[PDB]
């Protein structure tokens, strides 16, 4: 396979201020639920992690509540029985369909340039976006070389780099012709697909960009904190390298 | 041995304690040692790395009081440090982070020995010493990359105890028994774990007799020129005490550094890693962009240049009846690599100690340099043309240097003149 | 002067701050983490408990013990006088911290029948064995020796306190919500 | 003379085997332990298998390729020249270790269509990818280029040998029995 | 100190490390040293303790190897040991009865050391390094006994925790970051493994402090005589170099001493252990019969014989206006025991070194001698009459004889005389 | 609850030249297997053992027979499927039967005296024994005291300590007047319950004989590798020890 092109998104919790926004989190929470869940589980995040400061922040009652439509094994129990904020999501539903508790980390969307890692050290490792470009990436018609060649039970995607292609699309020398491949998740969004409460607008682009904050979150439970941590550590340290500076002038004036 | 002044008991409790254990007094003689008033911000590097062990020491104590050493926890156990761990989530970042740091620094090291003939005579143990020191630091940071059970782990841990198959004859058992089965599984990350804790007491055990040795010799200075040992007098216009003039400077440098990894830690923790790692091991299969630890690339590079289609490979495969082919033969182009710089203090034949007075060796050097940065990026790219090449030529440099270049420079180059006295570059 | 000894002074002190700073963390990675900290609360079903039954159920770690007490049980902790009591608090979170260890105050109904409370022996935390053990037809802690009566107040031994009542009550005919 | 001399030679031996006695041990509890060492064979039914899908399956720890190889598949394996080939064993643990790397002697049937190999490099160990890669329409190698043609062979790269074919036999109509 | 020749460097290689690095110098001053010659047989438990403490690290570094330090895997996983791991059963066995050596060992050393006088001027440190050996030496080995998740092992943690929870205000906040939650749960396991596996290395860091510190005084021997330091001449008369004299005996007697203990190890690994730790942990259920470590008895006797009841506990309780209650006064009472035998070097008035030549001290020694055994066999019995009492009276000699009895028979005693010289000694 | 006293059966394991009677360890099995099974599990113990040297030594056809009857749910499938070798016996099935794999050794039968372990220095500790004692304890009629207070759903036991006993046998103190207690397991033999093939003897005394040298093998499966390893270290040892003496003699001749 390979890497490839993905779509600049702007979001909230990028940069050193980054933080991400608490209501896109919940529309993004909403997405993942309404739509992403069918397939999809992630399960190494708390529900009960919804409530936690620096995410959706959703009130325990809410969590409580939310955690009901979940129905798990009891460790103990055995029998069945409807979830509590104290268990993880659910495991994928779909074999094949990936866990996305750590989707934004285990992808990155930047490359390069020339394999110097220059272009992630001013635009990140890319997961989010490249999350949304996967969303965002799935055209009506697919490109002239596949035209009749299209695998049965794969969708194109601008996107994805790691599906197949077929022998129709790939150069003299075995190399896809196409920006994208053919990846096993037909197309998920669809223009207001999920009715926001707010009226916030659910264009499939808005949705994925929604749900792919979310999925930032759920990976980066901690953003925030590490961040806040980074200045506090960043701070003692240009205030203790000047001190420790003069110290060490003053200590040498007396010999050069 | 440089001539200077010995520990005095004052107060009572030094009196009393000096008679029975003079354990103040050797402190003492140690922060007191007479230091090389020239040096530069080169020699910075030792003390990153002491920090750096210790902070390796006391996060990993610390995760390995929430980590599982077993395949069907471990990855799901470094999640919970990550989420529910009060600050765990910044202490297995500092951990993984600090890797990179100690690499970063040992590469600075050495690379300040290799200009500086600091692994010359007398210093020749204090290189040695050194270079377990290095090969321990390997060992310890690919079982503890093992530990988190990710797909880079797995596979990684596939790979390098594939090495040892590779040996001739006795391989297949060594790699049984590293493995404790016949793949990589849990008495395999089970072991790791063990190990993982061991080593970096065996490397702290290492650091001690490493910083006897050049407390033995004294430290080496930019102009390869000693200190004169012939009066107090003389030896005190060539240095200053290492406490405070030396202790301040590299506790003030010791800060900048942290200032930058801290900076790394907070904002961008998880730039010098892998991706996959981040997807749970996958025995049944190879993720498409499995990539060494950066730190490991430019031996990896050296590894894969050697395929069965090289000149020098298909030689060696014919003089030896077929016993060394691409293989084995790229095992022992790594290896070797890291072997003929722990020789380099028999194969440098120049008498002249530091490089900043041989003309003809300073542009081997920086290419060698060089060489060790294009290593490390080709590592990371394809095996196709050219990259193919380059590594072989980078390669190629990279045993010419040490086996060819360093010999004969000995013998073949004029060397300008040093300063007579350390004192003399000082004030200069 | 003190310009160079107050820098000195302002250096050596950035240093402590931040040493401590790096330090607080490396200690409080040991309190109890997040997946630790959501107590919860929990039922127990007690329909199938005859009199002279002891149920042991566990709750945060540790053993709570429901016994089903029978007369004698009852005529035994109502016959001691308060000050003859190692411990007069009644140790019950579901009254008045003030109260006082009388029978009555130690269980969950008037009847006191139902006796309710942590099986955590309040010396060094062993859990008491029942079945009317001990001098006192309570319980036995084996591990240093402490009697309990039969309210599970502490008679003897090193325990300074009588077994602790946690927040409890009968959410209904058959049914009591521990915590 | 000898007399004392020995002693302390004979002593010094003694020392010597007991410690190596101590080590030995301390090597060997590395080595496979009892329940790995349990070394089974499974079965894998193979009927939903059209040709052109590669089945991986665990065994030993390690994956197994089971590919139902198309036309062109067979054609471009057939189409090599035995002296064409890095490796021209066989590799076939079903027949004779001295075999040749001919493709009807990597298949188990006389059609060639089943592959069935171990999914290892023969390199350093990764697990090469199929669906047709590399240079040769077989495997890819990811770990450091190795290139295995439609018959599991090595063409190209740093790997020695030819993928291994464990002990493997259709016990019936769609079941596959390895080991 | 004692007068000695020093090492010198014959063979080429050893005259070019010497100038490099003198190590093989410093061993042999250290191999060399001169040793009285009238050591008796109670000098060979310090060696005892070195091989058991290198014995067991050896075998911990590889139960670990096996081992998974998580409640729902651990009795599992040492029950995995012990009969799928080639030698594990072996192993487990030589790790376990390797503890109860470890103190059978340290009991024996300290004794020594109390009738011979090892602890006084000026020897003092090599005194109170060991007795923080002794800390940690307790601490590891109440954590290793926790790992294999039984019944002695959740019980014997959960009670062990509780001692802190017992601290005054403090207390119960200091318990639960022992237990890093409301009870003894896989938390608290976890962060036992790691700190199982970090203790005996700084245990093995004491002891090579407490190694230098008495090779700074040098040894003491029987008659608490030292060695003459005058002249090479008289203090040769009064020793004989450590090697190869004394290194053959320790050896021989370490010798005699494994075979014993391989003797026990082979044919009733299980005597010096409890039944209930081959059951798995319930958390609701206190074992009737649980009972500490043997070598925890004394310590753990002491502890309980301080009820409600004894009528200093409530003086205590009245005059501290009930913050001293029987809980934690018993808690006080066994730290205390510990701390007033860290004490004795200043406790011990009498300037008389060995207690060979104090004909009141032999009495009272041999007393605390018995009553420690009297402690070890109280703690395995119940607290019911008569047992109560002897506890109480065992406890009350042991501070007694610190506290009052030491103190006092230094102005009181009339000590034999001791001979004049360590050779003297030899020769009767 | 306190100790008992337990019959002191010679089994053939016992001793330092002690070890396992093949036959004996096969009989136990099967009794273990026809009777003790149906309550009690021995879920450390792998099937494959009683192929084992030192052990029973079954043939390995037989033992994958054996493993056939127990029904184990799949690791991966979560699908049932027969038992193979590599399968562990099963958990108890009756939940307040305790797991029977390490019973031999989570028992003493010698105790004191005087609390001094003299008794078990020459006894050993007494698993096997307590296991024979219980199982052989069991006398048809209860001890007098109790005769109308017997607890529903117990037996009286003349070896097992931990049991409750009804107040009509507690002394002025409290302290049981019965040498044993109530158990919940009812008397689980009876002569020639099982039939051996060769033959042999089927008496409770004979089973409770065979199937608890059977669990001394469960819990202790390298007994004897462990004694072979004591012998050995003990003569290198012993060896080592002289010449070491005698070394110690010679150096030191020359100085006393
Ligand atoms: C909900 C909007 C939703 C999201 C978000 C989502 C994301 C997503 C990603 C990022 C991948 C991984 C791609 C990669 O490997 O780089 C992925 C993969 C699959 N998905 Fe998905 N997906 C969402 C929804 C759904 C739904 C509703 C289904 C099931 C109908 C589904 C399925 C899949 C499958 C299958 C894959 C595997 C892709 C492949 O490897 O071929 N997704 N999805
Ligand atoms: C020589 C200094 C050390 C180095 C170079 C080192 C390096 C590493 C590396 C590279 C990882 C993987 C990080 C990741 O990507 O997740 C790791 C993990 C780990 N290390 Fe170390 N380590 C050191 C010392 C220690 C010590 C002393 C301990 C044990 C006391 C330890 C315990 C762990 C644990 C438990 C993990 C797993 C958790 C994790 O993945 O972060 N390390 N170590
Ligand atoms: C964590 C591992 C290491 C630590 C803690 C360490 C520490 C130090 C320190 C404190 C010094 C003195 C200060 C300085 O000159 O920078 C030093 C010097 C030196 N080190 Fe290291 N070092 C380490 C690894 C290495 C390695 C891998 C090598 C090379 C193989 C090496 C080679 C040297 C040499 C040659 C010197 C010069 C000594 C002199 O000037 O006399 N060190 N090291
Ligand atoms: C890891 C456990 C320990 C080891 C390995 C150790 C080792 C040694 C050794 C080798 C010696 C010299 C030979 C001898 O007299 O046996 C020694 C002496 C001594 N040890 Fe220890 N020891 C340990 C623990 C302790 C403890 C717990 C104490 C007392 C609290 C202690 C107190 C002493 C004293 C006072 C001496 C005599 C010093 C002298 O003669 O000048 N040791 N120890
Ligand atoms: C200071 C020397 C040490 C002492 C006193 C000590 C003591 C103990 C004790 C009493 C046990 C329980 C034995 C049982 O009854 O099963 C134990 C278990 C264990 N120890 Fe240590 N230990 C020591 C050093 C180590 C070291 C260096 C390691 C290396 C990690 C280690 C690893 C283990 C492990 C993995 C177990 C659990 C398995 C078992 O129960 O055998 N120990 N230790
Ligand atoms: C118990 C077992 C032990 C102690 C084994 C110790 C081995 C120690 C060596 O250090 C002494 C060794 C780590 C050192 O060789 C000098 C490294 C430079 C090896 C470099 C290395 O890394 C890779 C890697 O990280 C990968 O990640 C996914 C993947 C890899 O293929 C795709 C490689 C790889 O192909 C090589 C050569
Ligand atoms: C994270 C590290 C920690 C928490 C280290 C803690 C170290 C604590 C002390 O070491 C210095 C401590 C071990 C030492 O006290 C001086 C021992 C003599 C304690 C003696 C001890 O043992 C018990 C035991 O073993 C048990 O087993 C089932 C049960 C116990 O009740 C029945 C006891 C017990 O009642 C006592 C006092
Ligand atoms: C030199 C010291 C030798 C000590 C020898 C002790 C022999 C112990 O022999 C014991 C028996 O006493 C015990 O009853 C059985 C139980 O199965 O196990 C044996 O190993
Ligand atoms: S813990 Fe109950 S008496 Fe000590
Ligand atoms: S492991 Fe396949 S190419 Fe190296
Ligand atoms: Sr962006
Ligand atoms: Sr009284
Ligand atoms: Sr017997």
């Amino acid at each position: 396979a390979g890497g490839g092109h993905v779509e600049d998104v702007p979001f909230s919790f990028e940069g050193p201020f980054g933080t991400f926004d608490q209501h896109q989190l919940q529309r993004g929470l909403q997405v993942y639920t309404e739509v992403c869940a069918a397939c999809h589980g992630m399960k190494f995040v708390p529900i009960r992690s919804l409530s936690e400061p620096g995410g959706p922040e959703l009130p325990e009652d809410q969590v409580r509540a939310y955690a009901t439509q979940f129905t798990v094994t009891d460790e103990e129990t055995g029998e069945d029985r409807e979830g509590k904020p104290t268990d993880h999501f659910p495991h994928s539903a779909l074999e094949n369909a990936p866990d996305l508790s750590l989707m934004a980390k285990a992808r990155a969307g930047f490359h390069g340039p020339m394999g110097t890692g220059i272009s992630q050290l001013f635009n990140g490792i890319g997961g989010p976006e490249y999350i949304y470009s996967v969303l965002t990436g799935f055209p009506e018609e697919p490109p002239k070389c596949a035209e009749g060649h299209e695998p049965d039970g794969f969708y194109y995607n601008r996107a994805f780099q790691n599906g197949s292609v077929p022998d129709t699309c790939k150069d003299a020398n075995g190399v896809k012709t196409t920006a994208g491949s053919w990846i096993a998740m037909p197309p998920p969004l669809m223009d207001d697909l999920v009715e926001y409460a707010d009226g916030h607008d659910a264009s499939v682009h808005a949705m994925a960009e929604d749900v792919s904050a979310f999925l930032m979150w759920a990976a980066e439970p901690k953003l925030m904190a590490r961040k806040q941590a980074g200045f506090t550590a960043v701070m003692f340290l240009t205030v203790l390298s000047v001190l420790l500076y003069l110290t060490n002038k003053r200590l040498w004036a007396g010999v050069k | 041995g440089i001539p200077h002044d010995h520990y005095e008991p004052r107060t009572g409790i030094e009196k009393w304690l000096h008679s029975r254990l003079p354990i103040v007094a050797l402190a003492y003689d140690t922060i007191m040692i007479p230091t090389p008033r020239n040096l530069n911000w080169m020699w910075i590097w030792g003390v990153v790395l002491a920090f750096c062990l210790v902070l390796q020491i006391v996060t990993g104590i610390v995760l390995a009081m929430h980590y599982t050493p077993h395949v069907d926890l471990a990855f799901a156990s470094v999640e919970h440090i990550m989420r529910n761990v009060n600050g765990g989530f910044m202490l297995r970042y500092l951990h993984a982070n600090g890797a990179s740091l100690f690499f970063i620094a040992v590469y600075l090291h050495i690379f300040r020995g290799l200009y500086y003939g600091s692994y010359k005579a007398p210093r020749e143990v204090t290189w040695i010493v050194g270079m377990l020191i290095y090969l321990a630091m390997m060992a310890t940071a690919f079982m503890g990359y093992v530990l988190p059970w990710g797909q880079m782990s797995f596979w990684g841990a596939t790979v390098i105890t594939g090495l040892f198959g590779a040996i001739p004859g006795i391989g297949h058992s060594i790699q049984t028994w590293l493995l404790g089965g016949p793949a990589v599984d849990n008495a395999t990350l089970n072991r790791f774990f063990s190990l993982h804790y061991l080593l970096p007491f065996v490397i702290a055990a290492l650091v001690a007799i490493h910083i006897w040795a050049f407390h033995s010799t004294g430290n080496n200075n930019p102009t390869g020129v000693e200190v004169r040992r012939t009066s107090k007098a003389e030896a005190q216009k060539d240095t200053v005490p290492f406490w405070p003039y030396f202790i301040i400077k590299d506790v003030f440098a010791l800060a900048v550094v942290l200032l930058v990894f801290f900076a790394i830690v907070g904002f961008m923790p998880n730039y010098l890693g892998h991706p996959d790692n981040y997807i749970e091991a996958n025995p049944l299969r190879t993720p498409a962009h499995i990539v060494p630890e950066w730190y490991f690339l430019p031996f990896y590079a050296i590894l894969r240049a050697f395929t069965a289609d090289v000149w020098v490979v298909q030689i060696a495969n014919f003089i030896s009846f077929g016993i060394i082919d691409a293989k084995f033969f790229g095992v022992l182009a790594m290896f070797g690599a890291i072997l003929v710089m722990a020789l380099v203090p028999w194969l440098d034949t120049s008498p002249v100690r530091s490089g900043r007075y041989r003309p003809m060796f300073k542009i081997y050097f920086w290419l060698l340099a060089a060489d060790f940065v294009i290593l490390t990026w080709v590592g990371a790219q394809q095996t196709t043309f050219p990259y193919d090449w380059i590594s072989l030529i980078a390669s190629a440099y990279w045993f010419a240097y040490f086996l060819v270049i360093l010999p004969i420079l000995g013998a073949i180059e004029k060397p300008v003149a040093p300063p007579a006295t350390i004192e003399e570059d000082f004030n200069a | 002067g003190t310009r160079r000894d107050f820098l000195y002074y302002a250096t050596a002190g950035a240093g402590a701050v931040a040493t401590g700073a790096a330090v607080w963390p490396l200690i409080n990675q040991m309190n109890p983490s997040a997946d630790v900290q959501a107590l919860a609360s929990i039922f127990v079903d007690v329909s199938s408990v005859e009199p002279g039954v002891q149920l042991t159920v566990k709750f945060l770690g540790k053993p709570i013990f429901i016994r089903r007490r029978t007369e004698a049980d009852i005529e035994l902790g109502r016959s001691v006088q308060l000050g003859q009591l190692v411990d007069t608090n009644a140790r019950n979170a579901n009254i008045d911290a003030g109260a006082e260890a009388t029978d009555q105050n130690r269980t969950l109904d008037e009847a006191g029948e139902w006796l309710v409370m942590w099986g955590v022996c309040t010396h060094l935390g062993c859990s008491p064995i029942g079945g009317v053990s001990g001098d006192f037809g309570g319980w036995f802690c084996p591990c240093h020796g402490s009697h309990y009566d039969s309210a599970g107040r502490i008679r003897k031994g090193p325990a300074p306190e009588n077994l602790p009542i946690p927040l409890a009550k009968f959410i209904d005919e058959t049914t009591i919500q521990l915590g």
